[PDB]
């Protein structure tokens, strides 16, 4: 069973756009490696990229612009001399839907675990005080004194003092300790277990043969 | 016998039919 | 002239399909069992359904068109006595001319214009005489002061 | 020159050629044979080339055998309204009766002048050139399936090793040269490493398919009367071994015989014995066991 | 061709089926699935949707006939209005036209200019009475 | 034999049959042709009555044409044709006569002015 | 014996010729 | 015997042909 | 015999026919 | 007789001549 291939598609659509491989300028250019179409598809220049992105991926681009060239290259040079399944070009729109899943892990696969943390932290805090004391105190004494002088008339004196002294004191005191904190933790722990590369051997294989399952004639 | 009478009678009827009514 | 080569640039693309039209069997193959899907009953009543509704509406709305067309019948009926009296005033225009107009109304034109214009001429002569006989006494007696 | 071959799925065109050629061959062979089954006490005294008769009967044209100069040359013959005269088309040249012809069926038993018509089949409903097309396509695709089954029933012993010159010296000097006691490395090097592709899902399938081809031949055969029937009566293998339902194959054999019944109507007229028998004989041993008269020794040897 | 036929023997035609004996095990209907019945039903149902549109053609052909008959009769109608007016002139109803044409208008014009001329003459007598008196007053 | 769909073509007809199955759409279409058939019947019931009315008028037209024409608005039309352009030499004539009399009276006013030289003292 | 057969053959010959012009 | 029956059959045929030639 | 007599009568009829 | 048979074939030949 045989239908259209995919090399013949972009060859015929690129030769629709004025190109050629035999008599291009005027000199015989069949042997010159920068002109025949197979080198333009294996190098996968701007030109073949434009014709694939217009006729095969008619409304698609991936996330980035460096991975997206890698995906479109790794699609169209796996499947050059392959087949077609659903019998008409611009009618294997099954290709656009098998594109339309979000398994876009063609660039920067960091699954050497790479645990990223964040830890934001705010804090608010007020405070108040009211400290009031009040003293009361009073005193008293007595001062029974005497002296008995004598010469060789013999003068004598006696004294008393009474000295009370009352006192009091009172004070208030208020405080207001306003306060706030902040903290911004961050960790970036990466791990490197050994057997992750075993799981990473086929990250692209099960998406690449998915097109064989759903878009290409899986018979001779 | 009577078979000779029958053979004589059938020639008579054959002559009668083939001579009187038609030629065929 | 050697013009109109529009019958002629078709030639390299009219021999081309005659070349690649019937010489195919050494170059191609007959395999692979292409499926053909062609139009069950639902596409048949598709072909019939729009076709019946596009005249189902166009006989449902025949009543308003017909209502117009037996409205203007009665419009003609109410317009008809006007047209009858308009037709009648056409012929009597030439009709009254033979009766009275090549006749008595020419006499009325004569008598009711020429004679009264003569009366106007007599009134103008009279009023010139009255202008004079008013002026004839003012221009003689009042001048002795001025 | 012009050459660019397809592939070696050329066989998948050779397979369908075998089917197509088998249908064409079996169809025209089966009608190549079918106008000779009866042959009816072959040329006792009667000037008929019966082979030319039976070939004419199986294209359904009603032949008419009568007299030409008292010796029964064939002629062609194309409620009851009687036929008498030589109105019909006449194939011989000057041997025509030029006299009173008749059909010798019901005017009397054995009296009227002879020109009797012989039908192929007494009452005609469907031509049996359609039934022979009816089974031969079904037969064709079972012959397809037998040929396709024995074409893929071929077997290799796959050696499995990392390639360049490890196991080649093994099979050369120690398998096809027949050698027992081959010594190998401990590196699992025959721990089911050599494997056999077999098609033992194909050879039990093979015999049952041949039995389906066989009884489909027999189910075409008993339809058109050609039967193994009389020998099956004397062999006691009468029913459900020869899966044929004997009452149906002795039924369809008989319709062709009583189609050729008017040769007995002719046979009663001119005083001779012609019976439409049904040929099943094949000689040099059957003719020996039915006679064992010493003159039949000098005939054969 | 206007025939209100009747309403009931048309509404049974859409609910009527003959139900002939089409045999099973033939090639008239091979798989005998229920699809050819649908084709033969809807195609046989769309006859009457041609029928009543032909009835619309009958209506408009008749109305064209009607307005055409009216237009030709309006063509013929001035040939009746003439010789109707000849009936209106050779009889004595000319006494409408000559008397209603003559007397009222002639008397109106004569009496109108007579009233105007006598009023103008009275105006001139008034005017001369105005003129002759105003000149005497000085001496 | 060998059932082939030898045409394979393009269509221009449109569909959203608001219906559960093919079957219920056949029923709906049956109801629809029934109701517009009843619309055709009341077109007939209206239109036979209209033509029993109209063709009477087209049959009895000349008698009605003699009858309605004799209505006595005729004198009003005759007053219109005497008041028509046929009168209007007399109409413009009498209007010019009135203008000439106004011309006379304003000329009287013209020669009134030669009196007022010494009307003062 | 031989006559019995020829007499039968000629009677059928008369009968199939009488019916060619018969009222039957 | 049988040749006599054949000779009887041939003269009957010759008489029938002679009656076919001459009207009676 | 009688068959010979009938055969003689038939040749007489053939000779009378000629 | 056989002479009658010989006379019959001569009559047949003479009739076929006519």
């Amino acid at each position: 069973r045989y239908t259209m291939t995919l090399y013949d598609f972009i060859k015929s659509e690129l030769i629709k756009k004025g190109f050629n491989e035999f008599v291009n300028d005027n000199k015989l250019t069949f042997y010159d490696d920068e002109f025949q179409f197979m080198q333009k598809m294996l190098k996968f220049d701007k030109d073949v990229l434009a014709i694939v992105n217009e006729k095969v991926f008619k409304g698609f681009s991936l996330k980035d612009e460096l991975s997206d060239l890698l995906f479109k290259k790794s699609f169209t040079i796996h499947f050059l001399d392959r087949e077609i399944n659903r019998q008409t070009v611009e009618a294997f729109g099954m290709q656009v839907i098998t594109v339309c899943i979000t398994h876009e892990d063609y660039l920067n696969v960091v699954y050497s675990s790479s645990e990223v943390e964040k830890y934001l932290q705010s804090q608010g805090f007020t405070e108040h005080n009211e400290d009031t004391t009040s003293n009361t105190d009073e005193t008293s004494n007595q001062n029974a004194t005497s002296l008995d002088n004598s010469t060789g008339n013999n003068t004598i004196d006696n004294g008393k003092t009474v000295n009370k002294s009352s006192n009091e004191s009172n004070q208030n005191a208020k405080r207001n300790q306003n306060q706030k904190g902040n903290a911004k933790g961050t960790q970036f722990t990466k791990q490197y277990l050994i057997d992750n590369i075993d799981k990473a051997y086929d990250l692209r294989k099960k998406i690449l043969n998915e097109f064989d399952k759903k878009c290409f004639l899986q018979i001779w | 016998v009577v078979l000779e009478q029958r053979i004589a009678s059938l020639e008579q009827q054959v002559t009668t039919f083939l001579s009187s009514q038609m030629q065929q | 002239e050697n013009d109109f080569k529009y019958f002629d640039d078709i030639r390299p693309f009219l021999d081309e399909i005659y070349k690649t039209r019937e010489r195919y069997t050494p170059f191609y193959d007959d395999r692979a069992d292409y499926n053909t899907n062609s139009k069950s009953y639902y596409d048949y009543i598709s072909r019939l359904s729009k076709l019946i509704e596009v005249l189902a509406r166009r006989i449902w709305d025949y009543d308003n068109e017909l209502k117009k067309r037996f409205k203007n019948w009665d419009d003609l009926m109410k317009a008809f006595p006007e047209q009858a009296k308009d037709l009648f005033r056409g012929w009597l225009n030439d009709g009254t001319i033979d009766s009275i107009i090549h006749d008595e109304f020419k006499k009325y034109s004569a008598g009711l214009t020429s004679a009264f214009a003569l009366f106007k001429v007599t009134e103008m002569k009279q009023m010139n005489d009255f202008k004079s006989e008013v002026k004839d006494l003012i221009k003689d007696i009042d001048r002795f002061v001025n | 020159r012009g050459l660019n071959v397809e592939l070696s799925k050329e066989i998948s065109k050779r397979v369908v050629e075998h089917r197509n050629r088998f249908k064409r061959l079996m169809f025209n062979r089966y009608l190549e044979f079918l106008p000779l089954l009866i042959n009816y006490t072959n040329r006792d005294t009667v000037g008929i080339d019966f082979i030319q008769l039976e070939s004419a009967l199986r294209q359904n044209i009603n032949v008419v055998v009568g007299e030409a100069r008292n010796k029964q040359i064939m002629i062609l013959g194309y409620q009851k309204r009687l036929t008498k005269e030589d109105i019909y088309f006449i194939v011989p040249d000057y041997l025509i009766p030029d006299d009173c012809l008749q059909i010798h069926k019901l005017y009397d038993n054995c009296m009227s002048g002879n020109f009797v018509v012989m039908q192929n089949k007494p009452i005609q409903y469907n031509s049996d050139i359609e039934i022979i097309e009816h089974y031969t396509d079904e037969l064709a695709e079972v012959a397809l399936s037998r040929f396709s089954l024995i074409m893929q029933a071929k077997f290799s012993k796959i050696f499995k090793s990392e390639i360049n010159d490890e196991s080649i010296n093994q099979l050369v000097s120690e398998i096809y040269n027949g050698a027992p006691f081959v010594k190998m490395s401990p590196m699992f090097n025959a721990d089911d490493d050599i494997i056999d592709l077999t098609s033992n899902s194909v050879i039990p399938a093979l015999t049952e398919m041949k039995r389906e081809y066989q009884n489909k031949i027999s189910e075409l055969s008993n339809y058109l009367g050609i039967n193994s029937l009389a020998v099956d009566k004397e062999s006691g293998v009468s029913d459900e071994e020869a899966k044929s339902n004997r009452g149906f194959t002795t039924s369809n054999s008989n319709i062709y015989l009583k189609g050729r019944e008017p040769i007995t109507f002719l046979s009663k007229r001119y005083g001779l014995d012609i019976k439409p028998y049904y040929d099943d004989e094949t000689t040099s041993k059957i003719s020996m066991v039915d006679t064992l008269k010493d003159e039949s020794s000098d005939i054969n040897g």
